[PDB]
């Protein structure tokens, strides 16, 4: 069960929900399997927070061990329309879709804590039909393959080139390891 | 006692009191500052203008 | 599960939960698979927002992997009928439904994310029974098909032949690409 | 979820639910597989509605694909007798019960969308046991085909051999058809 | 979902929901299969209506299908208990329990709806065990149906020996042919 | 779904469930199968009514199958422990644990409705390992079966002979047979 | 369902729950099968009771089939080390860890109903695997028990060695014998 | 099923949740198998109270069978990170994950009951596909189990041979136990 | 599919199952689960060799994990009537129906392998029903376990007491072992 | 199905099954899992080589993964009571029962292909019960570990020590690797 959390303010004291208490400070859980369902909540969450102040950061808690591909590109747009600058924070585990909503974050504020591994791979898909309807599929998930190497060469820094290489197996990166690469900027090891 | 000292009255680690300690009432009132009454419900105002204090 | 947030209001302040907050900002969410509950739950918002004001425009962000046509077709009446114009964003993903729903907002207010799929293909039903059974919803699944693209071209602005040759099987499309066709307006990359 | 809203009245602000929001405004929602449950649930709302001020229309919105005949006419026999009419709007699909329902309205006060559908077709069943059993079983559903036919033919004006004739198998029928067989009399497509 | 309504009253308007606010209007609904636990709540509420008023007359609705015999004799023998007059009002189907439940109200004050369907039958059981038991289980159940046939007898005006001839195997009468027989008193088509 | 209901006293409005309103009343249910979780919710509900008036009579309606030994036994110990009288009412079926709670009753406060049905048997059981282990479970329940019935005459006002040769197989009971028996003192028919 | 009730205060009225408003007058309730999740919720309450008042008893109710032996200990820990007393009272069945959580309450407070039933054994485990791994687990619940025994004949007072045999099998006892073995110190049969 | 509690001040009532009173104190229940939901919701309840107050201690009570890895180190790192020491008890049981975040608190403030368990081993995983995949996961389980010993070994105190050996297999320890190795550093018996 | 061996007759060849060919040799094998349908098989073949020759001896292979109980005594009853000596020898290991027959072998032809366990048990069984019921079947398997203990004691030469105290639980033994405690008379090393 | 090989025998040409053939030819095939249908089906068949000659060497195949522990002591046994000496060969791989059965043959005839590959570990059992015959069936496997090295130490000629460290966990022996570890003499390359 979900903890309550009480409030004061000047008006009085009411109860706030542990998650929702926690968005009043601009932070936002990114927990479990990505789907449509969750994705739509944390764009709610984002916009919501831009409407409040637009120049405040936002803070990203990403522990995922991956999800659905459309239902994450539904939340790197939306990281990349708002004014503000989203912080991510690699906590536990970051895996293909959680790594790339990593590195996704604004340049110098993508941390990750000390015990934390990070794993990046090649899309997973599949089709079950005609001959002509399997080439349709598997030439939609090469290009998304391509055009997700693209972004994320962009955003670590790293050759295209590099990239397809080290995203052709399953490849787990350390949190030292994971700033060579450019996927996250600095680690989190104390507060100040 | 939760600005003074830990802020744990419930649990294994916390303090309760219940070795017949008289004292405890009056050093904590001692530590007695204003925020301690707004807490309490006291407006700002009437703190105001009640500048001396004297515990018991 | 789902955050609650507050509105500051002269008066005071009310809790709300972050879908009904954004409900008040004439904002829709469609997501998940089409279906008659959510579909009419999607018609009492349309209905109560125009209510409210029937002048200002109404958003709705798509994010659905297709579903049930006749419960779709609700929401597309329901968008044509009511005097506001509905802008259409996509966020993710857009199925055959999906799409059909995106191409029906109004004119320069179809808007979708650069990092977003569309797919366009014709109905798919079945029926087992009798001959004569088997040939009436035929009939009736072919009288939709045609009656689908009929409403797509005029939206997209293409012919019907190109039409019904392009959904003859999966056609995945791009943010760029279906500019190009007529699906939508424009694209939103960054704030302003 | 289903979202909250917020009424402004005189006596002040009011949270109420989407559907009960539109309860207030004569509005009725019939959605999903007819059954006991939600048959009495209509029932219900109909007589509160009735008692607040017999002289207002009410409206029933009609998205089901059908459900057993004996909720269904618990339903038929309230829109009757309560003293208002009970106007009725096609949206998306009805069916054999739901089209029951639709053409069962006020006279002039029966609505489709451009783009509904609407199925008509005899009653199903089925019983297993004695032959003895199955005669009495036989009978009676004959006689509700018998009696749901005739009511049929009332309120749309064809004859009562016609309705038999086009009821033995499933005839589909779209809104511009279903204005000339008399199962509604009008079609809503743009607001005035 | 259940509807939320309000009621406006002298000290102020109070929310209620839609089954909370008949029941002030002395309105009891009996829907779905009849069991232990639907019995009670069915007892409750005519034991509390009966302190506020014992000199104004129940309705019970009957919209269910039967269901099991001991459920339904309890609530057989409030109604019997109670001062008030119980008035039933059949809506879509009335089985064994539920016929036995409508006929079983107050003399001059049961109604049947125009296209209602009522069904009367003995009742079913059946044992596994020895033969010593199985006899012992087969008395008794012979005792409930000669107890039943007795009541429906009393209430109904007709002989015992055509109840048994008329309930030995499944019987299906309409709202007018229950007239003639005794289980309801008048057919209710309209307000006046 | 259980409705609510209004209490009207001079010290403010409140909506109070149909269970929650008749246990200040100082009635409580007993309904289905007996278990650990509603028989702790019975004592609880006992042990509170006696604070409030440990000299006015708690009411009891029975209407259950039976349940577990040890479960019943708890309720029999408190009804046993308080002051108050417990007054027993059977309403549907009483059962072997249901009808040991019933004549476990206040002495002359036993009451029956006409048509209710009671049952009367040894305990059931069983057991499944090794030869020396079956003994020890054997013996237990035979200590229980001894229990069982020389409660059961203790209350009945029978011999303890008697009980054991009419509870060696199931034994229905009707309403007026088990007045003859003992398990209750009176039958109520109407309110005079 | 559980029933509200109310009590009746300084600043007027207050709404509980039959559990919650015992456990205002220290009683904790121990009912069905022990787990993490349920242990650590009594642990949670008697910690909370200890700050109120911690010269002040508390009363646990044990009605338990038994449960794992390390969520019991966590609630054994915590009764010895709470400064209050905390009495134990057994109603309908205490198994293994309900005896031993019952012998486990302040010595002249553990109390017992006249018809419960107590039954004490050895612990139950298992473990597939290697042989190795079986010798490392078939050490460590043998500790278990001789810890077990140990603490038993402490409580009880009875010797190490009679508490072995005694708990060799499945052992029951009735109340009165529960004393004479010193599992309880009295039995509660009336009020005063 | 929750009990509910209210505290008692000179503001007023408020009612608050057995979990939710003791999370003012600065109390965090970690039951269960370990996973990212609930490693999620002690994360947050750790940010939340940093934010009250950075200076007072946090009390996490472990009672859990072990579970995922990467859950288990986003707790330890939210540990480490956050300014206010964590104190940590263990209650009746500490399995592989439960004894890392046993040990992981702060030096001097790490408890345990007298009757606890305490298991420690190498971590557990597994992978089915390529034989280059095999190996890469193979890789990197080992690594995670040096990485986890040499914490291990930091906070105990012993060197990363003996933790090794330790580790290999399933080993128990007692509270005695553990504080010889340095898993804790007192055992908590009795209040003061 | 068993290997046939072709040895030559009186015709001149003959091919025979392996178990048919050692059947003349008087030997029988006796094999997986133990019951009815098993047991007859090895009765038969025991009776068809008494027919071929009443004085030589007839070898008999017991590796079964124990079976049915009934079954065994029929084998058993089987042995001491026929004249001829069964010579009992256990191969792998031995169960409680292996036992009980590897002791019921003629003195001096019961063998055993040098590496060869033996497993004692007391008879397993349960019932579930009424009291009555479960005394008639706790009574009949507990002759049982008396007349095994019996026997098996006469062949085995030692005390009844002996065998009550070591047949409580499982006990294991090896080959020389079994020699000592009578089951066998010596094991069987390198032929000749 | 299994093919006809063809032998013009004394009778004439008289087809038989691929492995009757071969067992002619002193050749047992060992295939699958190991269990009590299985290993006395091989009983058999070597018992009757020995009967036709005493003297002659028997070719056995091991191909198996492994199986029941004591179904594979009698074959054990039963190879070394009879006087010809068998060859071990190992087809495709050898696991834990099939190691042990392959250097169980007659030194200087043990031979493996080459590519083979040999695993040992320590058995693997379970049990789940009470703690007393935990420790039992803990104590009988222990000792069975203890048994199976010293008879593979003998064979194989390894030191005990040696062995037990290494039949902790599984060890992957290859071809070469087993001639140098005593398990096999040599490796069949090619015929001759």
């Amino acid at each position: 069960l979900v903890p309550m959390v009480i409030e004061q303010t000047s008006r009085g004291e009411r109860s706030f929900d542990i998650y929702s208490r926690l968005l009043k400070e601009r932070v936002i859980f990114l927990t479990g399997q990505v789907e449509d369902h969750m994705a739509n909540l944390i764009v709610a969450q984002m916009l919501f927070l831009e409407a409040e102040n637009p120049e405040k950061d936002i803070y990203l808690y990403i522990n995922s061990p991956g999800g659905v591909i459309t239902a994450g590109m539904s939340i790197y747009d939306t990281m990349q329309f708002i004014k503000p600058d989203v912080s991510t924070i690699c906590m536990g585990q970051a895996a293909s879709m959680g790594a790339f909503l990593l590195t996704a974050g604004a340049k110098g504020k993508r941390f990750c804590l000390p015990n934390s591994r990070v794993m990046i791979h090649q899309p997973l898909g599949g089709y079950q039909g005609q001959a002509t309807d399997i080439e349709i599929h598997a030439r939609e998930i090469l290009k998304v393959k391509g055009r997700m190497n693209e972004l994320m060469a962009l955003h670590t820094g790293q050759s295209l080139e590099q990239i397809e290489r080290d995203t052709e197996r399953d490849r787990f990166l350390s949190a030292p390891e994971a700033v060579e690469y450019g996927l996250v900027d600095s680690i989190l090891t104390h507060r100040n | 006692s939760h600005r003074v000292e830990t802020g744990s009255g419930i649990g294994f680690g916390a303090t309760v009191k219940a070795k017949s300690d008289k004292a405890s009432e009056g050093e904590l009132l001692a530590q007695v500052e204003p925020e301690d009454l707004i807490k309490f419900g006291l407006i700002p105002e009437f703190i105001g203008r009640l500048p001396v204090v004297a515990t018991l």
